[PDB]
């Protein structure tokens, strides 16, 4: 799926991220559960509400995972094999999930970094993180 | 659709502020960037082959702004959304054949540009409200479709 | 929906020939199979670990029947589509939380169901009829969603 | 995505096709056209009717292209480069139009091997058909 200057883009965008992809991540947690609640569905032992601290808890591991997975867009089937398990296997989560994670993603990226979510980074953020999902899934295909 | 009543008074007060012109064509300048298929149907607006060439791009604008414009009349008219698209439900299916799923596509793209404009001011709470705009009219331009 | 009045008759004349029973839950059954994480909703039936298990299971099988037996109704409903399952999309909706595009998933393995078992009796342009419906009904379970 | 028992189930599956792919290809062509005539839309220099000799034509090709896959299920994106290009890059296919391919193809496969169109061999041919899919826009992805 990804081509060079997307490999490229999205490294350099990462960069940029910092050391906020925790904070990003449990950002793109909250708008989800609000704009999509079907979501919550599957943090029935969470505590949900407007600053959690699970979430928060959890939106570390999710930028966390991001975040090595950059470091391994090589080698990504390998890099998320056991969290290919825990959300296929274990959890079963309807892949169409992770495409409104991806989106609030994308969309807290952008509040934060609105001179730098550029078009072309959006694309490969939007490849990066579809890529990303396949194989979050691919343990059902 | 609905959505609730201060959801209501807080999406207006907001689109209040948008400048239809500036964000629409950014919402359709990404919308092709980042699903080129899409540009398919808009093959009469010539060269998108690059970022630039798509976003400088004069028609890319205006028209942006048209649909901006016409997402603007369903904000302003909450309960009657699929008596407004009917007529572009009508274009959309029969004419052009676009897939609906396209519709939500761009209506996500909107929303990341509003995000980008709005900063922090676009909330968690502010974004679903407009999750259910976006998605009530992605819908009424499904349902005459036959 | 509507279809035509060819398209009418012979998808009725098909429905004649439709064992609920074997094919709702065979319908069901790949559903599961082919789509593993529909499992979540369904965890009640017990095992389903492997394909032999799940065809097997009973629980799978009645259950079939009843969806198979709901869209037995729309077929027969087909003008009143949304005023049907609207009980049913409201049950979908509030307490089971199922993405609809499930229905839709759901609606074409039934169609690949019922191709195997028509042979060339299913044809192209018959295929086309139940697209519709199954189309038809996929939505109506999306509706008063709200 | 492919897990060898899908490897293994997809070869096999495709060895009872035999060289009928060919025909399944033209047949899984008018079912689509038919029940998705959004899809019309990409061959309007095609005769569209009721046995049209290019669709046969083209048929034959996908039946072809299919029969190649299974062929390198190991390495897919190189298999296929030429043709991601061609529906990607050239056409610029909507992806949604291979979900339907694919079902059309799945249906077909059902009418005429019916015996054979077992379930664990249903849901294998759904991910390879999944996978050639992704291969065929990841020049978008
Ligand atoms: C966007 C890509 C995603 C990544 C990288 C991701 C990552 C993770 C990670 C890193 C964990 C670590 C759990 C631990 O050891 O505490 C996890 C668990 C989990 N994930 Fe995600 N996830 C993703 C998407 C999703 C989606 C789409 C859903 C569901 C809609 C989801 C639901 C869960 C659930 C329910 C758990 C169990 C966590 C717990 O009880 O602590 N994740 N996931
Ligand atoms: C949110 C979903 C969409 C909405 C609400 C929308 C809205 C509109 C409106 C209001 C018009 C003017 C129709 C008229 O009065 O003649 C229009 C025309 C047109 N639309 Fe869209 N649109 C949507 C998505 C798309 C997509 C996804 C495409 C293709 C990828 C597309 C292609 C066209 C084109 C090229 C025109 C110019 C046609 C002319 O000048 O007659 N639209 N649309
Ligand atoms: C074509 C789309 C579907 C239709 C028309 C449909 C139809 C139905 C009907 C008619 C009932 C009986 C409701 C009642 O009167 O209490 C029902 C209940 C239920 N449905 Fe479905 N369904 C669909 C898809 C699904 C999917 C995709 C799932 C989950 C993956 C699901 C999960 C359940 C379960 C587990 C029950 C048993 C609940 C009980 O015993 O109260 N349905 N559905
Ligand atoms: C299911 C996977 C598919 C495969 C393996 C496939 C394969 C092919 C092949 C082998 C060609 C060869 C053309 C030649 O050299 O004459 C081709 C061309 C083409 N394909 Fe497909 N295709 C697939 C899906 C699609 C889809 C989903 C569409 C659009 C909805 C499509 C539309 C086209 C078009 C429009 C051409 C140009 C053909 C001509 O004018 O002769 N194909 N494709």
């Amino acid at each position: 799926v990804l081509s060079a200057a997307d490999k490229t883009n999205v490294k350099a965008a990462w960069s940029k991220v910092g050391g906020n992809a925790g904070e990003f991540g449990a950002e793109a947690l909250e708008r989800m559960f609000l704009g999509f609640p079907t979501t919550k569905t599957y943090f029935p032992h969470f505590d949900l509400s407007h600053g959690s601290a699970q979430v928060k808890a959890h939106g570390k591991k999710v930028g966390d995972a991001l975040t090595l997975a950059v470091g391994h867009l090589d080698d990504l089937p390998g890099a998320l094999s056991n969290l290919s398990d825990l959300h296929a296997h274990k959890l079963r989560v309807d892949p169409v999930n992770f495409k409104l994670l991806s989106h609030c993603l994308l969309s807290t990226l952008a509040v934060h970094l609105p001179n730098d979510f550029t078009p072309a980074v959006h694309a490969s953020l939007d490849k990066f993180l579809s890529s990303v999902s396949t194989v979050l899934t691919s343990k059902y295909r | 659709v609905q959505l609730s009543g201060e959801e209501k008074a807080a999406v207006l007060a907001l689109w209040d502020k948008v400048n239809e012109e500036e964000v629409g064509g950014e919402a359709l300048g990404r919308l092709l960037v980042v699903y080129p298929w899409t540009q398919r149907f808009f093959d009469s607006f010539g060269d998108l082959s690059n970022p630039g060439a798509v976003m400088g791009n004069p028609k890319v604008k205006a028209h942006g702004k048209k649909v901006l414009h016409s997402f603007g009349e369903g904000v302003h008219h909450l309960d009657n959304l699929k008596g407004t698209f009917a007529a572009l439900s009508e274009l959309h299916c029969d004419k052009l054949h676009v897939d609906p799923e396209n519709f939500r596509l761009l209506g996500n793209v909107l929303v990341v540009v509003l995000a980008r404009h709005f900063g922090k001011d676009f909330t968690p709470e502010l974004q679903a409200s407009y999750q259910k705009v976006v998605a009530g009219v992605a819908n009424a331009l499904a349902h005459k479709y036959h």
